[PDB]
């Protein structure tokens, strides 16, 4: 099923047919090559091609395993920015894509998990190596993920406002504004805080946060 | 294209840039946790489909210091220049514009690497000089401007690949 | 499944026959124990698992008395008894033991019980009697002394159980005013019957392995004393002659690997678990000869008879081996049940018992 | 003595700089001709090497060193009581997995551990055998042979008790000595944890009926001298 | 030149060190009249001695046994009146004394003694108690060294 022949030709064919885009046959060849040439002269390049193939072949979890193998294999490589960006991209791609994408359904009030993980990964990347080539789009992704998380928390606060549990709403929106003070979600969530204070018979604080609106009338 | 691009979920670009929340006099907003914080960061980077996603080529003392390919420790290092001449033309229809025999000083000609990926003819020039620093006669190839499909470009990714094609040729054959 | 079962070939010089077969019927069965009928003064005594004991007349097997041992003390009064103690007899009494930690002392010809006494721990040993006292070893590490008058437990001296172990706890041998027994960890221990004190013991079983779980390495065979010297065998080997004065060893032979041996008084014949019958001298420790035609065929203890050594099998076929270097003198197709017990040879009579064949005797 | 250039035969893990960090001899100037032995001891005590032979024929420390070969894959045959999967995670968790080094101490450890697991299963006619196959590029592959003949339970008794029959106790134990003809409900293998749970059930049965002054004085397993029959008391 | 002989557990054998100890001991054995055989049985005995003391070393290191420089000073002060480089001699003596100390520790951990056989040997002929102790120590040491000889994991490379 595989030719046990000198390595030069198998590497050459591997890069050539990955260059074609034959991932279904490239992943097997690359994994067999790596498992039979564990410490070749440039096995790092093999591992990076494995990352590329796994991501493009949509086998994200095994790609994640390869990422956390490579990071511990050599925590100091002159190309780790690419690996970190690929890890963050894997998280984000795993997070949100479904029939809602065709339907345009707002994926805000869904399970964050992967969103938080992706934000953490991208933030670690950008705060690590600002001189790299993967900072701009990374920063845009940070902004988008922050907006998504803020919208999720706003949605849950809105449901609690719909119910009438006028304490948990205060805690949730307080956490929002403590964590996410520079987003639209707090901007439309502040009136929920005002309503909760007014309904809670403790209006001594209510007008207080009302003054907040007085500073952002626009 | 399904070849060298991120997934098509690229609508995240047109999101609202964040704006700060004013604190009125008489009260103070609570201290920011800072766990979800982004600092100011530079630009000048391709985004969306223009951004490149390809594995950077790891060079094969296998030198990898970007613009340089100074590998090295052979007593017959001077004999590598006629080997380079054999590589040129004879082995791969290549030619050095001005290559002395003893001096091992050559200037590369504008080549054409059509290695798929819709990568048109890429004209890479370089200077082939063999140093002997910290070892015997070393191999070195300082590349120059590349053409590819565009008239000119200086992205470090395509530049790295352009130098690495010669690097991998030299490493594989010797 | 893995096992090699070589067939001893058909070599014949003599043509003996079975003397008779009282055919008790249900004997021990698939169970395992150390039972063997005890003969004395032309009268043999045999026992059954369910609780039936028979006193037969020897040389014919004629039944004299036979009593059941239904557990009248139990709620149902007829519960299974599970006798596993060896058949022994002395004085005017006959002693048996049960797997339910109960010892019976009967009164021979009468057939009733002289006395019933309870023992702490299951009776899985051959009972021995001397100096007006009886030694009982249980499957918990205790040896106990009883009085043939009525019970009178003298002591319950425990030694050890190393978790996993193997059955057939050794029956102590007594001489020179001391009784020595084996042990489930190799501490062959001697006791003065005056006060049941622990004098001297030493490790015999060699276990030079990584873990002791598979290394059972215990001695559960009766020793034998000649003159200031005794002999014992462990499962892993360690044949040795060791002094009665204290815990000293004259010599060692790492073959061993037997759970029941016999001594001629001059030479020693033993049967390894690989059926390798070995002959040995007391002093030089030289392997006189061997006959390993059988490969772990689950043989029995050897007994001398007419100059040849007698061997049974789970195939239930009688076998002789020649004293001359080890040969196949004759084979007898006595039955097809299977044999596990220890044969007995006395008064020109050889008796052996089978799972279903039960009382079998030989005739030349 | 004095050395200027240092080289090594290790490439799979020996990084020359890291190798130099491994030896504090400084690779230069005068040395006492014996502290090299202690330095070599330190190198090997890093545990990543197998053998070393220093050559001082010339003036370079081109030390011939061999590390632990890596395992090509994990292959095995013979076992049927347990599906091979739990065996491969048993190997993987212990520290040995495809792609990493080899450690023969772990070979002995895992050999004895699998024997212990088989004893827990009750298959005492078991002998795991390791077959080492060297391969070029300093590789190794390990084959496992499992000759498990047959296991045994053949006897249970509750000696010591007086107020209850044995059988009614047997009616509650998870582990059964034997089951009659007109049913196939239960098997006959021995599992030690099953015995422990059975003891827990017996203890609960006696305690919940009022017998507070109760314990378990002693429990003994026993093996017949054939490795084909196990009893419990 | 310098090679490696064998490796037991985590210990290693060096031809340099073993050759040094052989040339140290054979000169004394010349007048000691110890008829050493050829390097086959000589190799057997030297390798077995080496593996014993080094396995004692690794077992002690695993079990965490240490000796301070004060005890080394005591030992060397005693050896000054009892009878390379001085620090190397100190090191070798420290390792051998700690080996003996751990040997005594384990033997005492697995030794037995009963004050019930003492009267029989006293009436047969307190020094005999010391003879009993000596015999028990000898048998315990022999049993332990043989049982850990093969149970330990050893590979031979030369």
């Amino acid at each position: 099923e595989v030719p046990d022949n000198p390595p030069n030709e198998i590497y050459a064919t591997a890069q050539q047919k990955l260059q074609d885009g034959n991932w279904r046959q490239a992943i097997t060849q690359l994994e067999a090559l790596d498992n039979r040439y564990p410490f070749g002269p440039y096995s790092q390049q093999v591992q990076l091609d494995l990352i590329y193939a796994y991501y493009k072949n949509a086998d994200l979890p095994l790609a994640q395993a390869a990422i956390d193998r490579f990071i511990r294999l050599n925590p100091t490589h002159p190309n780790i920015d690419y690996v970190m960006y690929m890890r963050g991209l894997t998280n984000m791609a795993l997070d949100d894509s479904a029939l809602q994408g065709f339907f345009g359904v707002d994926r805000s009030d869904r399970d964050p998990q992967h969103a938080r993980a992706a934000f953490s990964d991208f933030s670690k990347l950008v705060r690590g190596y600002p001189n790299s080539q993967y900072t701009t789009d990374a920063t845009k992704r940070l902004v988008f993920l922050k907006d998504r998380l803020a919208k999720y928390e706003y949605s849950v606060a809105e449901y609690y406002t719909e119910r009438g549990a006028w304490v948990a709403v205060v805690n949730r929106v307080e956490g929002m504004l403590r964590d996410y003070p520079d987003t639209q979600a707090t901007r439309d969530a502040l009136p929920l805080m005002e309503n909760a204070y007014r309904q809670m018979q403790m209006n001594a604080q209510a007008e207080k946060v009302a003054k907040i609106i007085a500073a952002n009338s626009s | 294209r399904y070849k060298r691009q991120v997934s098509g979920d690229e609508a995240y670009l047109e999101a609202a840039p964040l704006a700060e929340l004013h604190a009125p006099a008489g009260m103070i907003l609570p201290v920011t946790s800072g766990d979800y914080a982004i600092p100011v960061t530079n630009g000048s980077g391709a985004v969306g489909k223009a951004l490149d996603i390809r594995p950077p080529a790891q060079p094969l003392r296998t030198q990898f210091t970007g613009d340089t390919a100074s590998l090295l420790e052979n007593g017959r290092g001077n004999t590598l220049w006629p080997q380079v001449v054999s590589v040129l033309a004879q082995k791969n229809y290549t030619i050095t514009q001005r290559d002395d025999a003893g001096q091992t000083l050559t200037t590369d000609w504008v080549q054409w690497n059509r290695l798929d990926e819709d990568e048109q003819y890429r004209g890479r020039y370089q200077i082939s000089v063999k140093p002997q620093g910290y070892q015997q006669a070393v191999t070195v190839k300082l590349l120059n401007l590349e053409q590819a499909g565009k008239p000119v470009a200086d992205a470090a990714s395509m530049q790295r690949y352009s130098t690495e094609m010669m690097n991998v040729i030299s490493a594989g054959l010797d | 499944v893995v096992k090699m079962s070589p067939l001893p070939t058909v070599e014949n010089q003599f043509t003996p026959t079975t003397a008779w077969s009282t055919s008790v019927g249900s004997g021990i069965g698939n169970f395992y124990s150390n039972l063997h009928p005890a003969l004395a003064d032309n009268v043999v005594y045999a026992a059954d698992r369910a609780g039936l004991v028979k006193a037969l007349n020897a040389d014919d097997g004629k039944e004299i008395w036979s009593v059941s041992l239904a557990e009248k003390d139990g709620w149902f009064s007829k519960e299974p008894a599970l006798l596993s103690g060896g058949v022994t007899v002395s004085g005017g009494h006959v002693y048996i033991g049960s797997e339910k930690a109960q010892v019976y002392a009967l009164n021979t010809s009468d057939g009733t019980v002289a006395w019933q006494t309870k023992v702490a721990g299951e009776a899985l040993s051959r009972p021995v009697v001397s100096d007006g006292l009886v030694l009982i070893h249980t499957s918990n590490g205790q040896l106990q002394a009883l009085n043939e008058a009525d019970g009178a437990v003298k002591w319950t001296v425990n030694l050890d159980m190393p978790s996993l172990s193997l059955r057939g706890e050794s029956a102590p041998t007594t001489a020179f005013g001391a009784a020595v027994v084996g042990g489930d960890n190799g501490r062959v221990s001697a006791v003065l019957m005056e006060q049941g004190q622990m004098i001297w013991q030493q490790r015999i079983s060699q276990a030079t392995g990584s873990t002791e779980i598979d290394r059972l390495s215990d001695v559960d065979t009766t020793p034998v004393v000649v003159n200031g010297v005794v002999f014992a065998l462990a499962y892993n080997g360690n044949l040795t002659a060791l002094d009665l004065r204290s815990g000293q060893i004259m010599w060692k032979r790492e073959l061993g690997s037997v759970n029941d041996f016999i001594v001629d008084g001059n030479r020693i014949y033993l049967v390894d678990q690989n059926d390798r019958v070995m002959a040995l001298t007391i002093d030089g420790g030289v392997t006189l000869w061997t006959q390993s035609d059988l490969l772990h065929r689950l043989l029995t203890s050897p007994v001398l008879y007419n100059g040849n050594l007698v061997v049974g099998d789970s195939e239930g076929y009688l076998h002789w081996i020649n004293v001359e270097d080890g040969r196949f003198v004759a084979q007898q197709k006595v039955d097809s049940s299977g044999f596990q017990t220890e044969p007995v040879a006395a008064d020109g009579k050889l008796l052996i018992q089978a799972k279903d064949g039960t009382v079998y005797s030989i005739t030349r | 003595f004095v050395v200027k250039d240092i080289h090594f035969e290790g490439l799979q893990r020996v990084a020359v700089g890291a190798a130099l960090l491994s030896m504090p001899v400084r690779t230069g100037d005068t040395v006492n001709d014996e502290d090299i032995s202690n330095t070599i001891r330190a190198l090997f005590a890093t545990g990543n090497f197998e053998d070393v032979r220093v050559l001082r024929d010339g003036d370079t420390l081109l030390v011939q060193v061999k590390e632990r070969p890596t395992i090509a894959s994990i292959t095995f045959s013979g076992n049927k009581s347990v599906k091979d999967d739990m065996l491969k995670q048993n190997l993987e968790a212990s520290g040995v997995r495809v792609g990493e080094s080899l450690d023969r101490t772990t070979i002995a450890d895992i050999e004895k551990g699998l024997e212990d697991f088989y004893y827990s299963v009750g298959k005492y006619s078991a002998s795991v055998k390791a077959v080492v196959t060297p391969l070029p590029r300093n590789r190794v592959d390990l084959k496992l042979v499992f000759q498990e003949g047959v296991s045994a339970i053949q006897q249970i008794n509750i000696v010591g008790n007086h107020a209850f029959t044995t059988d009614e106790l047997i009616s509650h134990f998870q582990l059964r000595d034997e089951v009659p003809w007109w049913n196939v409900v239960g098997d006959r293998k021995y599992q030690k944890q099953k015995l422990a749970g059975d003891l827990e059930t017996l203890r609960s049965y006696y305690l919940d009926r009022g017998y507070a002054r109760f314990n378990i004085d002693s429990t003994q397993v026993s093996l017949t001298p054939d490795k084909k029959g196990i009893y419990v008391t | 030149v310098d090679c490696v002989a064998a490796v037991v557990n985590n210990g290693v054998v060096l031809e340099s060190d073993v050759d040094g100890l052989m040339q140290s001991v054979k000169l004394n054995a010349a007048q000691a009249r110890q008829q050493l055989p050829d390097d086959a049985t000589l190799r057997h005995q030297i390798m077995e001695r080496l593996i014993m003391d080094q396995i004692i070393l690794q077992m002690g290191q695993k079990m965490g046994v240490k000796i301070s420089d004060e005890q080394l000073d005591q030992a060397i002060a005693n050896i000054a009146k009892q009878n390379l480089n001085y620090n190397t001699y100190r090191n070798q003596i420290r390792k051998e004394m700690i080996i003996s100390e751990v040997r005594n520790n384990e033997v005492r951990r697995r030794i037995t003694i009963l004050p019930q056989e003492v009267e029989s040997l006293a009436q047969q002929v307190d020094r005999a108690y010391r003879m009993l102790m000596n015999r028990k120590f000898s048998e315990e040491a022999a049993s332990w060294m043989q049982e850990q000889r093969a149970s330990a994991y050893v590979k031979i490379l030369s």
